[PDB]
């Protein structure tokens, strides 16, 4: 597996396997860790160009011997201590490196704690509790701050505070009251506050220009700190910040972390409606409306469902008269725009049926104009709207 | 004489105005894609269809966009691996044929 060769590893990989599933189990747990060692091994080494599927390889082989190791068994009791021996340096071992900067074993890692827990009636929680040593002195960032470690660090400590927090019992929960948990609070809103490019020069991420994932990973770690009360006002006010990004990547993602944090302020957004006032002023006009205008309405509306009413359905039809017409007149993008602004009707209720005759007016209107019936880009957001009512 | 009524259901659909043509292969591209799946020959239609329509262009249009949607199952399905391979080969032949007007696209 340590040959630098990706076909050398599959060998190794498939010697694994036929060693795993031959012998008695009996075997098999006092080989166990030197298996795991190896297996991950084989995946942490690919990164650049990996192989003709080591990988895929390498996860089937672990996630069964996992499962074969794990399995509860007569119960002869030495072969228990024989299986508890090996699955508390197994958990050990996995625990090390839930944090670690490779993803592509990070994720491997959280997926095999996650399926080891399942195959046993015991939570993933309950499997960690032995183990929170190892985990103890990072997992709150210690000793220097965040902005000193390698970004793809970052990444990986940001990654491995979420996946623990999102626990239900919570390991290692964090308090702002207490030191050091305020200065990483802080220290990753502020990097959720850098949307401009003014903090994007300095050394530490000036070296890549990218910068999306590592925010994405920033929103996630603000996501995950919803159980503690007083964070309301910046949690927020970041979230709706990133939620209108223009980065249709960084959008989506707002999108989907703000679905985890709802659990907590659910409705503090409706009810301050500044969050979404940054919208409304620009939302009139007649060419305001731009691909992102509509992805972020009607992103902002499939969460918040009452946050619109008829008025404002209205004033949306009213735009999408003009680029009904635009569409036309140009092909005589547009089109892009009109399908989106006609799902949006689709998600938001309170939306009355009566619209149900002006919109399709001009659907028809356009539809004839350009002389097309069939792959026309309005039926299928047509056909959403009208099959709930 | 295959090789050449395929030419000719193939040149049924060129006179059209593009206006139309763009739709009528823009709704069945996939299905005629499958099609070609089990017949090493019939990929003749499509051969013909992106020569001749070098006066339209839109084809290859149309067939680079679902070729994009449909790349990460190529290096997987090994049998349509190969027939997509074809195809881009096909496509990236046809901007060789067209210098101009294929730049654009």
């Amino acid at each position: 597996c340590y040959e630098q060769a990706w076909y050398a590893k599959l060998g190794g990989v498939v010697s694994i396997k036929f060693l795993m599933e031959r012998l008695p189990l009996t075997w098999v747990l006092q080989n166990q860790q030197t298996f795991l060692k190896a297996l991950l091994f084989v995946m942490m080494d690919l990164t650049g160009e990996v192989s003709n599927g080591a990988v895929a390889m390498a996860k089937t082989t672990l996630e069964q011997l996992l499962m074969r190791c794990a399995t509860p068994l007569e119960r002869a009791e030495e072969i228990v201590a024989a299986q508890e021996k090996s699955f508390h340096h197994v958990t050990h071992d996995l625990v090390r490196e839930v944090t670690s900067p490779n993803s592509t074993v990070r994720k491997q890692a959280m997926h095999s704690l996650q399926v080891l827990a399942q195959v046993t009636g015991k939570s993933v929680t309950v499997i960690m509790e032995p183990h929170k040593e190892v985990l103890q002195d990072m997992v709150p960032p210690k000793k220097h701050l965040l902005r000193h470690q390698p970004a793809n660090a970052q990444i990986g400590l940001m990654e491995g505070n979420t996946f623990c927090t999102t626990l239900q019992p919570r390991l290692f929960t964090m308090d702002l009251n207490v030191v050091e948990h305020k200065v990483f609070y802080t220290e990753l809103l502020n990097l959720c506050e850098a949307e401009d490019s003014a903090l994007t020069k300095l050394p530490c991420y000036k070296s890549l220009p990218s910068l999306v994932p590592l925010r994405i990973a920033a929103l996630n770690a603000l996501a995950a700190c919803n159980y503690l009360p007083q964070s309301r006002e910046k949690i927020i006010a970041a979230l709706f910040k990133a939620l209108n990004s223009t980065n249709s990547e960084l959008q989506e993602a707002g999108e989907a972390c703000m679905r985890k944090f709802l659990e907590g302020a659910t409705i503090e957004v409706d009810q301050i409606h500044t969050h979404m006032r940054p919208l409304l002023m620009m939302l009139g006009d007649y060419r305001s409306l731009t691909l992102n205008v509509v992805n972020r309405l009607t992103s902002v509306t499939r969460l918040f469902p009452n946050s619109f009413n008829d008025k404002f359905c209205d004033q949306m039809m009213q735009h999408l008269r003009k680029w009904m017409e635009v569409v036309v007149i140009t092909h005589k993008e547009e089109m892009k725009i009109c399908s989106a602004i006609i799902n949006l009707f689709h998600l938001i209720p309170a939306a009355p049926q009566t619209l149900v005759k002006p919109l399709l007016e001009v659907v028809m209107k356009t539809e004839r104009a350009m002389l097309i019936e069939a792959g026309s880009p309005f039926r299928e957001p047509l056909i959403k709207f009208l099959t709930r009512h | 004489e295959e090789k050449e009524v395929l030419e000719h259901f193939a040149g049924v659909f060129t006179m059209m105005n593009p206006l139309t043509f763009k739709e009528i292969f823009q709704t069945t591209v996939p299905y005629m894609v499958e099609r070609i799946s089990k017949n090493y020959a019939l990929q003749i239609v499509a051969n013909s269809f992106l020569a001749n329509p070098t006066t339209s262009a839109l084809f290859a249009t149309i067939l680079v966009e679902y070729l994009l949607d449909r790349l990460p199952e190529m290096g997987s399905n090994v049998e349509l691996s190969n027939l997509y391979l074809k195809l881009f080969k096909l496509v990236f032949g046809s901007v060789s044929l067209f210098a101009a007007e294929n730049e654009q696209m």
